[PDB]
């Protein structure tokens, strides 16, 4: 609901609050926003796999209210949409990039683990059985 | 005090001043926005009320160093250019966010409009009033008079800043004084 | 619609030829001592008698609290469900059905409708509480302003294609939110947006009070040619739209007398 | 150059914007030009009780006319397609449903 | 907060804002909505896990929702409940990236059965004992 | 949302830079050990003084955890719907999203996690039989066999 | 005296004088507010009847110091900068509110408009009248005349301040004079 | 911060401030575009937070070099002039795109409007507002006042740049100082 | 006429003959101004002000 | 970038800026024509990005020497006047098109408006806007301000050109340096 | 000196250009002077 994975024109079906909130990935490589332009709100044209990841900033409020400023009903909706989207990428698992504590998952197994190479990485039993 | 400065700006426009806080129909919000912008711009340069981070040794695991949220400008005490990126310290010349050694930096923070000296507050209020008058009622003799008043208050602020920081000759004369003893 | 006003010496002071739009096709109409009756084509098998006072949305020092909403009908909403009145059950116009307060201090504020079922049972948006509201059709009121032409010292018009309009200032009293569209074919300008004069920390903006401003000067920016600009103000809502004066800023070169 | 439109209460004009009389508008819909309050949105159409007269198939087949009878009145209503006349009170109440 | 773990019918104490948001689990088995009924706001007639809606805002003011204090409080309560939900781990269902534990230990990991599953230390020690 | 640093032994003043909404929302950790509120006091808004100076140099951690019990501003019971009230109410949610993203607030998952073919890197060595293991301890098993 | 200042301000505009201060006249309260603002702005700099040298010790075991008086500016006699946060003493550079030892400082208190010297009161009243006239009726010859009158009263106030504070050559001449004795 | 700059630009014209950036207001997008143009034009010259010294080697056997970063200007530390054609490095004088050895160069990167120092951001915002006012409402006293404010913020930015970059007499004095040691 | 919302009224001077004391109320909804007071033109030491 | 400069020229005229490329009804074609003419005129003089034909030995059978198509000005390194005629090298003083020996010439080429440094591009855009404004809306204060902005950008361009070409004293001091060693 | 003709909707006039009423034209052929749209070409003649 917050990320899309799919040769010059790329469509953007996921909603966003700003164009700069969308990061484009080609073969798990990030592309700077200076290398492509937005033809429309649902079309990205490159200068010359495709993954789109949204990441709303969490340092500033998107809509700042000021005393003596014009107000419309949609301002509250957009302000709420900011937190809604933030929770969306929180759920999709593409936002959290690590942990700083001990996970206490009670009697549940983790699936689809890539084989580690650095001996500090975790290991699946696809290698344990081979060793055994 | 903020309502007082908003009333200063309203008086500069010739409109009736308000008493209730930010619950007024007339476009006094421009006064608040201009006041905030002017205060940030004026406080951007280092004044006598600015903090210092004498030593912040980073933890090797994350590698990043937190900076005060209300910071405005940062100057490294040593010969390094520093700035803010995503709320942490940033190396401009190296384009990196990680640090392995201690950093001694001088940082300028932002101050709320009810928590700053009287002279600086009056200067900010008068500058905001002058800017709002220039935007709305044009550039006439009233704008020049408001600019002169703001300049006088800025001079008083400079006097206060020089009083608080005794900027005498105590840099190279220290060697001569030590030689004499 | 024709509006007339005869002044002194048999001089027509006002002549108006605006147009009105009704949800249903009209069959006949006739006026009375105070009101004009409209007979429209009912959605069922009977004609409806619509009455209106031509100058009715004016109240002295109290403002018009009744919603701007055609063919109102009291409706009780419970559990987010209410049955549409029989005279409003016209196929194809379900998107034009509105809902608004008409009793409390929030009178005139519109309420959303999620969908209308085949059996004409309407589901309201989750935010709508339970109570008595008004159900009826919604009419779009709009106006296109004549572009501000420039006159010289000798009261003569200036040639077209050389006077650039900068901005349009509209003063409005007791109005809600309007939609402003600026069209200029000769310069390929098409900007559609909404402008509201309700201030943030003002007494006008309250949780229960309607979203209206006692006085508001919305500034419409349109850097186009004043010869062919078409600025229009419209709102398809239950709130009023009152325009008093329109102020413009032009930009012309005085290169020669 | 600063200015202000002289008036807005005049009606719609299809002329070019150059040679338009003051106050005339390019296009006006569902609005009332009240001099005492400026340009205003048209008032809503309050609904009177639905008459028992059937819909006329032809778009132009209904004839209506108010008749004042002393302090009270009547609303003559005739369906030209079938000839079924109808008489209503001052506000949506049939008195004698005249036969066709 | 988000979840509570407890023949009778049921008993709920979880603060919610819509009946459909409450999911009924017994012995870690999902129960369809048609298999139980909501006789009261605090009772369920025949482990309770809450999952608030995520696709759309609870109160869309633009669409025509009533502007009152109650609607504002309910809209804020939606985010409060969602943030409460996002801390007990009942919502996250996988990471699309290289998770880093940076010197920390995963506790209570269970033994896997699919060769693409994580491993605990019990079976590692079992292998270490020939 | 949080800050970690290594301070010399004998330091009592701790300076915070986290923009908190309440003083009770700031948690002080010394050497990954939670410090009770009775062991330190707030000299000012951005200064924490320890009752007893640190005996030895250690890491100071200043995690913030927003109290997600009730809405900070309840509109139906007296809030005036003004600029600062809305700003604080939205700031609460913004802060909560911040700590949730930083990843120091999640303690465990009650479900089957799915890394989807991505390694769980930098995993510490297990100490308990139920704990997970890394490739480092698989090296000993490979060598012994 | 305050009523007389408000009457001077009203006379500058040309309105009707008031005989009952704290009335309901819209321009009466405006004059009082402008007078208060001008007075607070102008007394911020140290004068002979504003500056008092005081030393305050933290009453409890080393903690906060609640600042007394109606302070306007607060200079530090020692090498530290002082502020005023939440009504208590605050170290601007150290960002702390708790002090261990006694602090010596020179504080500029605020003086009510009824109890200040005649020249200073006249200067404040005329400056307020000039500011109000500039904001209301625009900048013209009347504004310049009012500014000139205010400047003359400012010169008188400066003369009074210099007379009551003997500022002679008694800084380094003490060393060259005590030796001759 | 960008919304604040756009609001400053709108205030200069006298229009209505916006609270939601990336809206449909015709003048909102104009302000953002003018701000971006002014920022790119002004950051082209080297500052302390723009200039980074980097060396890039042709990754394959001697060929083209794809230039990273959001470069604005590109000076060459060696005796060659560099350009940027089709997103890769280009030798302006040699008219070639393939390099044999590693190249050392000083590149001036571009900085987004949300992550630059306060003084520089204020200068950019006020210059954009002055330019927009000049283009829209013509050159008058308001334009000169806005230019003066922009110049003051430019002076503040120059002070910050000179403070963070220690520019002392340390070019030839090293030869005359190391010999005395 | 000039457009509304840009002309600021400063003061109102009313000349009155053989009048007593009147109550003046100034209302402005668009600017939240509500001042109610009384104005009298009887001078202090004039022949108009006498005990009888 | 070309559309950005066209929008700069449109803003200078006070008209609404465009987004679509060269598909606009208003007379923005004059902006493009003036931009091209100004760019060619400015680049006519030698700048730091200009090529050199070190040696082109002609084939005796045709006798003619080809020159770059996008050339603007040519200077012979030796004492010969050169120019273009029918796309080949031409001898001005000899009025001949054939050559028997090698030629060392310095040639200035033309650069597309999306392929030149930022400062020069901004200077060209502002000069084009000023020229278009002078042609259309007359010579008022706006024209003077645009001319000043163009002059500032030209100064920045000169700074960049002097930075890229180190024009120190290394012409006659080489003899002294060689004598010292 | 800059200017603009007051009107073009008046008919043809054979007078000298000096003493011509505003709007009158020197010669007009196959054109319609519609006030609502300015000077226009005459409509074609449809054939019955």
């Amino acid at each position: 609901y917050s990320w899309s994975e799919q040769t010059t024109l790329i469509s953007v079906d996921i909603e966003y609050l700003d164009k700069s909130y969308i990061y484009l990935y080609i073969n798990n490589v990030l592309i700077s926003n200076s290398d492509y332009s937005w033809n429309s709100d649902t079309l990205i044209q490159l200068n010359t796999t495709v993954l789109l990841v949204r990441r709303t900033d969490k340092e500033y409020l998107y809509i700042m209210f000021a005393e003596g400023a014009a107000f419309i009903r949609e301002n509250l909706d957009v302000q709420n949409t900011q937190f809604l989207h933030l929770a969306q990428e929180l759920v999709e698992g593409r936002s959290i990039d690590g942990f700083y504590g001990d996970l206490s998952m009670n009697g549940y197994r983790i699936t689809h683990l890539a084989d580690g190479v650095d001996p500090k990485d975790a290991v699946n039993k696809g290698q344990l059985d081979s060793v055994s | 005090r903020l309502t007082d400065a908003v009333n200063v700006t309203l008086e500069a426009l010739g409109e009736s001043r308000i008493v209730d806080i930010n619950t007024s129909n007339p476009s006094a919000g421009l006064a608040r926005a201009a006041l905030d912008r002017t205060r940030r711009g004026v406080l951007s340069t280092g004044w006598w009320f600015n903090t210092i981070i004498r030593e912040v040794t980073p933890t090797p695991n994350p590698g990043q160093i937190k900076v005060p949220w209300n910071q405005l400008s940062m100057y490294g005490l040593d010969g390094t250019k520093y700035g803010e990126r995503d709320g942490v310290l940033y190396n401009l010349v190296d384009q990196t966010k990680v640090f392995s050694d201690t950093v001694h930096l001088k940082v300028v923070i932002d101050i709320d409009f009810e928590d700053l000296p009287e002279h600086m507050a009056m200067w900010v209020a008068n500058a905001t009033a002058a800017q709002v008058y220039l935007n709305d009622l044009g550039a006439d003799g009233n704008y020049k008079s408001l600019l002169g008043i703001a300049a006088e208050y800025e001079a008083m602020n400079m006097r206060e800043h020089l009083r608080n920081q005794r900027y005498s000759t105590s840099r190279t004369h220290a060697a001569r004084k030590i030689r004499s003893g | 619609v024709y509006e007339f006003l005869w002044g002194e010496d048999a001089k027509r002071a006002q002549g108006a030829y605006h147009k009105w739009v009704l949800p249903y096709d009209v069959l006949s109409l006739h006026t009375l001592s105070e009101a004009a009756y409209f007979f429209v084509r009912g959605p069922g098998a009977y004609v409806l008698a619509l009455r209106v006072d031509p100058r009715e949305g004016f109240v002295a020092g109290t403002t018009y609290e009744y919603p701007f909403m055609d063919m109102g009908a009291p409706v009780t909403v419970q559990g987010g469900q209410f049955t549409l009145p029989e005279h409003l059950r016209k196929a194809g116009l379900q998107d034009s059905i509105a809902l608004a307060y008409y009793t409390g201090d929030d009178s005139g504020s519109e309420l959303g409708i999620a969908s209308i079922s085949s059996n004409w049972v309407c589901t309201t948006v989750r935010g709508v509480p339970d109570g008595n509201y008004l159900a009826g059709y919604r009419f779009k009121s709009g106006t296109t302003l004549t572009p501000p032409m420039l006159k010289d010292q000798n009261d003569n018009l200036i040639g077209s294609g050389h006077v650039r309009l900068l901005r349009l200032d509209v003063a409005m009293r007791n109005s809600g939110v309007v939609d402003v569209l600026v069209e200029d074919n000769a310069r390929d300008v098409d900007n559609d947006s909404e402008y509201s004069g309700v201030l943030m920390n003002s007494k006008e903006l309250a949780p229960e009070q309607p979203l209206k401003a006692s006085l508001s000067n919305i500034i419409i920016p349109c850097r186009t040619n004043t010869d062919t600009t078409e600025v229009t103000l419209s709102t398809s809502g239950t709130l009023e739209m009152n325009i008093m004066d329109v102020s413009y800023i032009l930009r012309y070169n005085q290169r020669r007398r | 150059f600063e200015g202000t439109l002289q008036s807005l209460l005049q009606g719609v004009s299809q002329q070019i914007p150059r040679e338009r009389q003051p106050g005339q508008l390019g296009a006006q819909q569902n609005m009332l030009s009240d001099p005492v309050t400026g340009l205003r949105r048209r008032p809503p159409l309050h609904l009177a009780a639905q008459t028992l007269m059937e819909n006329p198939v032809s778009p132009d087949a209904l004839f209506s006319t108010y008749i004042e009878r002393g302090t009270d009145g009547r609303h003559l209503l005739i369906n030209t397609e079938a000839g079924i006349w109808q008489i209503l009170s001052k506000d949506a109440t049939t008195l004698i449903r005249s036969g066709q």
